[PDB]
């Protein structure tokens, strides 16, 4: 057992990140002249480690994310969090909009496209409608209209 | 032998009697429904417990109930 | 060491636990 | 300092299991 | 790859032969067509066929896989 | 057919189902013919004496075999150079290669090494000679006889206690807290101070001299005059009661004088605790009075009725007992490695692995059984009238909210945790390991820092344990938490993050299966009258869409898989993190535990090599050949379980009818006839037997792997440390 | 796979006239006067030989395939193990559990006006068997596929 | 169903005159002949394929092995005999019980006789030398 007092520092200070960063750039310059089209070319790899330079790295040299809510690492989890909840909330609200306007079960196996695009467009701004339905209790059915089992 | 009970929700549709492959069931006259009849289980010593009668019963929750009980040669369906 | 006398003593103690277990198991049945 | 009784192994692991199985056969099959 | 691929294709098709032989027996079998013919007489000793097949699988399984288990045990016992 | 005598329903069955179900229902005393409540409690009290006696006979057998066949005195003289011996081997199937592989160097004959840790327990308690172990073995066999006599005696008509005696909750709590917990802990503090601490000092104290041996030179004069610090003072003789805190840096284990003071301190707490409830002396609490007062405005009737609910339901009481035992058993596992008590046990790596894995699997079974008897309680004992609107009936009232949110958490954990592992696996495959999702476990590192771990970017919120625990233990505690080769609060990283959420997935999912089974035990929409059918029944047939595995028993059966999977994830993680520590390969653990190929290759594939080389055509056999054989045996048993779990009854029943035909038509064999008609195993029995093979094969495989990989590649280590300041 | 690698396929040397098979000739101790056999003849006669010399030894290509061109086989090897294990959820359970679980989930969708008109049912008893055997076959066959192709395209 | 395997005449005569079916026998003598037959051949696999087959005490080890197999078989047969209750004479409880006793006596005796032949078969040609 060996205590790690400093598990994380800036990646640009870690020498195992400088190992990796030069080892990736050398592979990107190897494929630029006398090479093959790759996902990370020489300018793509420069920008990749331009982003990782001000990140936190462990001793292996790989970036580690901080998800505690701290705001110098808000791009690590907090900003992808708002982007997720907007897009996932849009798809959830759009299905809820389409379900209420459904003619029947045939609208569930044959998608009514101008109804579906409109619900998917109206779902895009879902917190314009959802939170005024969320404080009113309009988001939920009363308890004596929802089936339950014996107790 | 299994216990085959008939509850008062029976509408006298006779579908459990037709479903039964062992002739456990029969219709007797009744006054509790418009058909004037109700299923009865006089011959449950022949009941194998297959629950085809329960499958045929249309009432929400069913008017006929099979309770699997002590196993016999007849109720285990043994030809040996 | 566990001498041969002590092995024999242990089986006598085990035999008494055996008849005690026999008393309990028939009173339980 | 290798202290075993091989006859106790034979009796307790072969003989009395076969006799307990015979005894249990009489218990579960009688009457 | 070619050995393995065609081994798998062949095994799947043989199982489908068993499936559609069974579908024939449920759907298209008729007692009037098959009176004391080869098909009717196989059905009349199906207990003899399956019990002998039950025996020969037990024989084969004991006397083939049990050899591997014998060998595992003998090698482990030195 | 009179077996089984407790069930005339089963006894008149003419098939082989009579035998199986008589065995399976033999301990279900409530469902037996002619059972009354009073005769049930009287039978249980004596049965519990028999189970107690088995525990003491088991312990006396371990003591006898270590004394008679082990090497305790040889190990006491040389604890690092001697492998402890469980018992000798006499196996006539052994060839010459197996006899010499199990015969230790210079040894007389084949032996099994011991991985139970009993030597470290016996040594730390102060046992030093084989005569100590033998007199323990005799004493526990006599103690077993006493409990067997007690069980027999309390079945005699003069000594069978009344039903009101068994339901005297207040007196049982007062006695079990004060004497069974308190006095027993006080007595153990007596053993440590009179026997075990002087043995660690090198002073032999036993029955022949303990009456004339002061455990402390000032003896019992500082105790009664209130000058208690003399027992902690090094200048007034060797101390017996201290609060040094942390671990002893010479041994890597707990201070013995801390252990003695711990058991003395908690003995006083438990003896005081057992004066709480009202017995025959006017003073004390009524439990019914405490529960009935605790009724708030949101929870309806509160705890009213719960006294008669608990006191009249043995399945509720057992479910509470199993759940508490299961939590404590896990706590034993977590604290035995983190804060070891036994001399030379942290140096025995195989024993530490075996003990952690043993107790976590026991804790997993106890947790599942607690929910099983909680489900049995709801079908058999739960009265909705006497529990009207209390906290119990209100759980059933919002049970769809409980199950749907437990379903949500498990899907929420499962989608993202698997998704992160798969993301990292794809990154490693494509040569982009710097694009892994490596989440730092900062909330748990926060917990370590509050206990005084020094971690750079994580703050001590209240000011550290100098502020929050300013006791006498603080120097020895902080010296042990920040030391290298110290097991207290191991360093954690992103691999520790991902597996802890996998563990949380397994905890929430197993709970979801168990809670849904306990809350739908009485009925659902698919089967509203399920309580009329009981805990364990196959199905309600193919109608209403089909109803296989609808019983509360079947939710037990499904959750055993999930418990085995969860404890598998827990014990895999413990083992790989510790063999990376023991093997000086922590950087390999930190690199490869963040993706699932690293678990397959660097944990499973790499550590299987000494195991599956336990016997071979090239190199013969070695001591690992029994684990190699058990490892294959466990794969075979586990896979045989799949046959019962997949191929269900009606296939086998038609197969058996042809065998019945074959027997009756075969000459010389049809003269022999069965007394019980051969039938296929029942639907429930096929699930139980399949689960049993699955579970036994699961445990035997991992035990063979855990022991053989540790004992061959990482068997021993120092465990001494240098304290940190 | 094992018999061809041990007894048939391999390289010849233009010196010695020597046949070097892909695996190459275990020595069987036995006395200890060693006996030279092919690896299939010396080791496939018990299950531990199949586990150690076939499954453990030849999986080294597929479990080390990451970071190179056979890494898709390493991903397929892990993914097929997953699908195979996933099948056992269907094979070992029954639909009455799943229908009751769907009931509590339909409650939460009912409570928030997101219940669909096409009522969610558990799979039929027959379909649950068919789903289980399809994923069992798919996972098991694709594991061997990834194992075989990573083994022989690497050596 | 009536088959040629079920219906051959000198196959029926052979089965009818095996000692389990032969007219006029007592169940002891039935068991005695059955045991003597089985114990005789059963030593063969034990003596030739057993673990001590290549040592000089291989036949003795195979003999004690066969006796062990017959004793455990007799436990099943004698236990079966105590529990049958079913039919008259040969399937009487005492009938099966006498067969179990005869089987064990004949079985051990058949193994000992087969042991003596395998141990002392050089004596049948000892006159010429
Ligand atoms: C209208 C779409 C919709 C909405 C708003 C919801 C909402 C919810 N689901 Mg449900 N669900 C859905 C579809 C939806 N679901 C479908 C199609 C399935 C079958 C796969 C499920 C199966 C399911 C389970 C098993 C559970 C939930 C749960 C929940 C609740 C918690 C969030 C969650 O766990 O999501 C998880 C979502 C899924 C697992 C399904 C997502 C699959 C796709 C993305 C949805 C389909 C989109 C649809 C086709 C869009 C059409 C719009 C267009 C026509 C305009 C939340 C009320 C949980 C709960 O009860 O919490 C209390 C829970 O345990 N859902
Ligand atoms: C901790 C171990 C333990 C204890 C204390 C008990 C206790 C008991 N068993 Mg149980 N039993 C056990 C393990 C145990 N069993 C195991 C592992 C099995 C196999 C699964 C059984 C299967 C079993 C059956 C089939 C029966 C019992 C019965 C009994 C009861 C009477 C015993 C008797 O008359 O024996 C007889 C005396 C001896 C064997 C002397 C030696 C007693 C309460 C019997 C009963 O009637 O319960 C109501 C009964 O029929 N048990
Ligand atoms: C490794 C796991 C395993 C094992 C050992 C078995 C074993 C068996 N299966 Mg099962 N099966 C399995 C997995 C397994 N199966 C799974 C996963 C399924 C789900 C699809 C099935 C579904 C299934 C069906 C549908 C059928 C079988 C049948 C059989 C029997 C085949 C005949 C035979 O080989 O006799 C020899 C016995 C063995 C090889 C078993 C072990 C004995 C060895 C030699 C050791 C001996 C130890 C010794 C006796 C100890 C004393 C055999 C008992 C068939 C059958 O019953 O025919 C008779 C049959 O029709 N199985
Ligand atoms: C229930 C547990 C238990 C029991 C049965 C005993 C019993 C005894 N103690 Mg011990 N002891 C205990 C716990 C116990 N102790 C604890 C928790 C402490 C720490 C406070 C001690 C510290 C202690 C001291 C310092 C001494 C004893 C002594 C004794 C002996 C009393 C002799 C006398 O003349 O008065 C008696 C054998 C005295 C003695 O003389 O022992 C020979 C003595 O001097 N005990
Ligand atoms: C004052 C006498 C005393 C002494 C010397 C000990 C000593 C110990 N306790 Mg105990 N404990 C005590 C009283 C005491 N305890 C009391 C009154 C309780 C409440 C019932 C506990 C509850 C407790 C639990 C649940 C556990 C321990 C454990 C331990 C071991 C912890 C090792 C360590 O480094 O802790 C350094 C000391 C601290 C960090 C301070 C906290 C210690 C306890 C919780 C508080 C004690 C004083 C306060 C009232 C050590 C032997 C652990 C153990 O046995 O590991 C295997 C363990 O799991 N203690
Ligand atoms: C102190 C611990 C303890 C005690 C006294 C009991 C006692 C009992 N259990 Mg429980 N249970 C336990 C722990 C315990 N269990 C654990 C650890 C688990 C998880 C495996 C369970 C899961 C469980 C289930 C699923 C069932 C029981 C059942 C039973 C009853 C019949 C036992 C029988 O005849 O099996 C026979 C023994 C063998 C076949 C071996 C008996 C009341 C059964 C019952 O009848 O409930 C009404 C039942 O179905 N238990
Ligand atoms: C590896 C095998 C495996 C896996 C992945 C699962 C997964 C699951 N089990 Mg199951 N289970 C298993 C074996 C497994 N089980 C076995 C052997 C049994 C004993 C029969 C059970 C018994 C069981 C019970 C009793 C319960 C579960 C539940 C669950 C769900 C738990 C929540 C969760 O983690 O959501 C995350 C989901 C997953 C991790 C599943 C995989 C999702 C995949 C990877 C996404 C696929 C995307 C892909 C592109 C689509 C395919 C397209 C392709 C055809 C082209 C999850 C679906 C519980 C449940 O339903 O909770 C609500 C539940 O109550 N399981
Ligand atoms: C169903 C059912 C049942 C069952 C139940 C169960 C089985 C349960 C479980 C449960 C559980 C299993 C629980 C547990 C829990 C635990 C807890 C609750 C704990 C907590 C703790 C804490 C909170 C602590 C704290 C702390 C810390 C953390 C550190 C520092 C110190 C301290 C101490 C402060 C019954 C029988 C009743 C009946 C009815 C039905
Ligand atoms: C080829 C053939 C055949 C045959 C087959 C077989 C299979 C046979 C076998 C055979 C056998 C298998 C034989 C055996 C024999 C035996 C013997 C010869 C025995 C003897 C014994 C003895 C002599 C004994 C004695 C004794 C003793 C020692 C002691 C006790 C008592 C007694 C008396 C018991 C037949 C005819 C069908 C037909 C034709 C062809
Ligand atoms: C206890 C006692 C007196 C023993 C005396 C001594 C004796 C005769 C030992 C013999 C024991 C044995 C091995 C009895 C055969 C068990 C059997 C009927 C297995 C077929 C079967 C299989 C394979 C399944 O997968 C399955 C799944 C779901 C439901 C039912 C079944 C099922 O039926
Ligand atoms: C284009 C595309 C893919 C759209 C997505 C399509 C949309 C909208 C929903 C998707 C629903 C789908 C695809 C699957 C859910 C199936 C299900 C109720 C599984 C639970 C279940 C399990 C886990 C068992 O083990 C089992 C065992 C034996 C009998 C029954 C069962 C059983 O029922
Ligand atoms: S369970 Fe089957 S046999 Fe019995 S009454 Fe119903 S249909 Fe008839
Ligand atoms: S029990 Fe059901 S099926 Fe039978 S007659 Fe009544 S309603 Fe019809």
């Amino acid at each position: 057992q060996t205590q790690v007092k400093d598990p994380l520092k800036l990646c640009k200070d870690v020498p195992a990140y400088q190992e990796l960063k030069t080892q990736r750039l050398e592979a990107a310059q190897k494929a630029q002249a006398d090479g093959k089209p790759v996902t990370f070319n020489e300018a793509g790899t420069k920008q990749k480690f331009e982003r990782y330079d001000t990140a936190y790295c462990g001793q292996d040299g790989y970036p580690h994310l901080i998800t505690s809510g701290q705001l110098d690492r808000a791009g690590d989890f907090l900003i992808p969090s708002v982007l997720f909840l907007w897009i996932a909330g849009a798809l959830g609200w759009a299905g809820r909009l389409y379900l209420a306007e459904s003619k029947g079960p045939e609208d569930e196996i044959i998608i009514d496209l101008p109804k579906a695009i409109k619900c998917l467009l109206l779902g895009l701004i879902w917190p314009v409608q959802a939170i005024p339905e969320l404080i009113s209790g309009k988001i939920r059915v009363p308890e004596d209209r929802v089936t339950i089992s014996p107790r | 032998s299994h216990s085959v009970k008939i509850y008062d929700t029976c509408i006298g549709c006779t579908q459990c009697v037709r479903a039964c492959p062992l002739d456990v069931l029969e219709m007797v006259p009744w006054d509790g429904n418009k058909a004037g009849t109700i299923a009865s289980s006089p011959r449950t010593e022949d009941c194998v417990g297959c629950k085809r009668c329960e499958t045929a019963c249309p009432t929400d929750f069913l008017s006929i109930r099979v309770y699997l009980g002590a196993e016999t040669t007849r109720s285990m369906g043994l030809a040996y | 060491v566990v001498s041969g006398a002590q092995v024999a003593i242990a089986f006598v103690v085990a035999l008494i636990a055996g008849i005690a277990a026999l008393l309990l198991s028939t009173a339980l049945g | 300092s290798y202290n075993v009784f091989p006859a106790l192994v034979i009796i307790t692991t072969l003989v009395v299991p076969f006799m307990a199985a015979a005894a249990l056969l009489f218990i579960i099959e009688r009457d | 790859s070619l050995f393995t691929h065609h081994m798998w294709i062949g095994g799947f098709l043989i199982v489908g032969a068993g499936a559609h032989a069974a579908i024939f027996m449920v759907r298209d079998y008729d007692p009037v067509t098959n009176q004391n013919n080869l098909l009717d007489r196989v059905l009349r000793h199906r207990d003899a066929i399956i019990s002998h097949l039950n025996w020969v699988t037990l024989f084969l399984g004991f006397h083939s896989f049990g050899l591997y288990v014998h060998n595992d045990t003998m090698q482990a016992l030195g | 057919t009179r077996f089984p005598k407790f069930s005339q329903d089963l006894a008149q069955d003419p098939t082989t189902r009579r035998i199986w179900y008589g065995i399976a229902t033999a301990h279900d005393f409530e469902s037996h013919d002619g059972m009354t409540e009073e005769s049930l409690y009287q039978k249980l009290f004596a049965t519990h004496f028999g189970h107690l006696a088995i525990i003491f006979l088991w312990s006396s057998g371990n003591l006898f075999h270590i004394a008679w066949q082990g090497n305790f005195e040889q190990w006491v003289s040389n604890p690092t150079g001697v492998v402890p011996i469980a018992h000798a081997i006499w196996d006539p199937h052994f060839g010459k290669g197996a006899v010499e592989a199990f015969t230790p160097e210079g040894g007389a004959g084949p032996v099994n090494a011991a991985y139970s840790g009993l030597y470290y327990l016996y040594y730390t308690l102060g046992m030093r000679f084989n005569s100590d172990l033998y007199q323990g073995s005799i004493f526990l066999m006599v103690l077993a006889t006493v409990f067997l006599i007690a069980g027999w005696l309390h079945l005699q008509p003069r000594f069978r206690p009344s039903l009101a005696w068994f339901k005297n909750a207040e007196s049982r709590l007062n006695h079990h807290l004060s004497a069974l917990f308190g006095v027993s802990s006080l007595a153990f503090a007596g053993h440590m101070i009179h026997v075990a601490i002087p043995a660690a000092r090198g002073q032999r104290v036993d029955w022949s001299n303990f009456l004339n041996t002061l455990p402390h030179p000032a003896g019992l004069a500082p105790f009664f005059t209130g000058n208690w610090g003399v027992y902690a003072d090094p200048q007034a003789g060797p101390p017996i009661l201290t609060f040094i805190g942390g671990l002893n840096p010479a041994t890597g284990t707990l201070w013995l004088t801390d252990i003695a003071h711990h058991h003395l301190a908690i003995a006083v707490i438990f003896i005081i605790a057992g004066h709480m409830y009202r017995t025959n002396f006017g003073i004390g609490h009524s439990i019914k009075e405490i529960l009935d007062a605790h009724k708030g405005p949101l929870t309806g009737e509160g705890h009213r009725g719960l006294y008669d609910t608990i006191n009249n339901s043995l399945h509720f009481q057992l479910g509470l007992a199993l759940a508490s035992l299961g939590v404590v058993t896990s706590l034993v596992a977590q604290h035995t490695y983190a804060l070891p008590a036994y001399f030379y046990m942290p140096q025995d790596h195989t024993t530490m692995a075996a003990l952690y894995t043993h107790h976590q699997y026991i804790a997993g079974f106890l947790m599942v059984g607690a929910f099983a008897h909680g489900a049995i309680f709801f079908v058999r004992d739960y009265d909705p009238k006497a529990n009207e609107n209390n906290v119990l009936a209100r759980m059933l009232e919002h049970k769809e909210a409980l199950i749907s949110h437990l379903s949500w958490v498990s899907l929420f954990l499962g989608f993202h945790t698997l998704g992160l592992y798969v993301h990292n696996d794809v990154m490693l495959a494509f040569g982009r390991p710097e694009d892994q999702l490596l989440i730092e476990p900062v909330f748990a590192q926060f917990v370590q820092v509050q206990s005084g771990k020094i971690i750079e970017g994580i703050p001590a919120l209240f000011g550290g344990p100098g502020v929050t625990a300013p006791g006498e233990f603080l120097t020895g505690w902080l010296g042990s938490v920040n030391a290298n080769n110290s097991p207290i609060f191991l360093p954690i990283g992103p691999g520790d993050f991902l597996v802890h959420h996998a563990i949380a997935l397994g905890l929430h999912t197993t709970t979801l299966i168990l809670v849904k089974g306990a809350l739908d035990a009485r009925g659902s929409k698919l089967m509203p009258d399920k309580k009329d059918f009981g805990f364990a029944f196959p199905c309600d047939g193919p109608g209403r869409g089909g109803t296989c595995d609808i019983s509360a028993w079947d939710a037990f059966y499904l959750a055993v898989f999930w418990m085995l999977n969860t404890i598998g994830w827990v014990t895999f993680y413990w083992h790989w993190k510790w063999i990376s520590i023991w093997g000086d390969n922590v950087a390999q653990f930190n690199a490869s535990s963040t993706y699932l190929m690293g678990w397959l290759r660097d944990y499973l594939w790499a550590n299987s090599a000494p195991l599956i080389g336990g016997y071979s055509p090239s190199g013969g056999t070695n001591a690992l050949s029994v684990w190699a054989w058990m490892f294959l045996f466990g794969h075979l048993v586990w896979a045989t379980g799949f046959m019962f779990l997949i191929a269900w009854r009606g296939y086998w029943q038609e197969l058996i009818e042809t065998l019945v035909w074959a027997h009756e038509r075969t000459p010389l064999a049809n003269l022999v006839r069965w007394k019980d008609k051969p039938v296929a195993m029942s639907i429930v029995q096929g699930r139980l037997v399949g689960l049993a093979h699955f579970t036994i094969g699961y445990i035997l495989t991992y035990a063979a792997f855990l022991i053989a990989s540790t004992a061959a590649l990482y068997p021993n280590g120092p465990a001494a440390f240098t304290p940190a300041i | 796979s094992w018999k061809m690698q041990s007894d048939v396929w391999g390289t010849v040397d233009r010196s010695t006239g020597a046949v070097n098979h892909i695996i190459g000739n275990t020595d069987v101790l036995l006395g200890g006067q060693t006996v030279a056999l092919s690896q299939y003849a010396a080791s496939s006669i018990n299950i531990n030989g199949w586990l150690r010399d076939f499954l453990w030894a030849q999986s080294s290509a597929v479990i080390n395939s990451y970071g190179g061109p056979l890494s898709a086989y390493g991903l397929m090897f892990l993914g097929a193990h997953f699908i195979w294990a996933f099948s056992l959820m269907f094979l070992f359970s029954g639909r009455g559990y799943w229908q009751e679980l769907i009931e509590s989930i339909v409650w939460a969708h009912n409570k928030l006006k997101v219940a669909p008109a096409i009522q969610p049912r558990a799979l039929s008893i027959t379909q649950g068997r068919a789903v289980g055997v399809a994923h069992y076959l798919l996972g098991g066959i694709a594991t061997t596929w990834a194992f075989f192709l990573a083994r022989f395209l690497a050596l | 169903l009536l088959t040629p395997v079920n219906n051959s005449t000198a196959i029926r005569w052979f089965i009818d005159n095996l000692p389990i079916n032969r007219v006029g026998m007592d169940e002891f003598t039935r068991g005695l002949e059955i045991g003597m037959a089985h114990g005789y051949w059963l030593i063969g696999p034990f003596a030739l394929l057993g673990p001590l087959r290549n040592t000089e005490l291989g036949l003795v080890a195979g003999l004690v092995s066969t006796i062990g197999l017959l004793l455990i078989s007799t436990i099943g047969l004698s236990g079966y005999a105590s529990l049958v209750e079913d039919v008259p004479t040969e399937f009487d409880r005492k009938g099966w019980s006498r067969l179990a006793g005869g089987f064990l006596v004949g079985g051990v005796g058949g193994a000992i006789f087969a042991f003596a032949i395998l141990q002392f078969f050089p004596l049948v040609s000892a006159i010429a030398r």
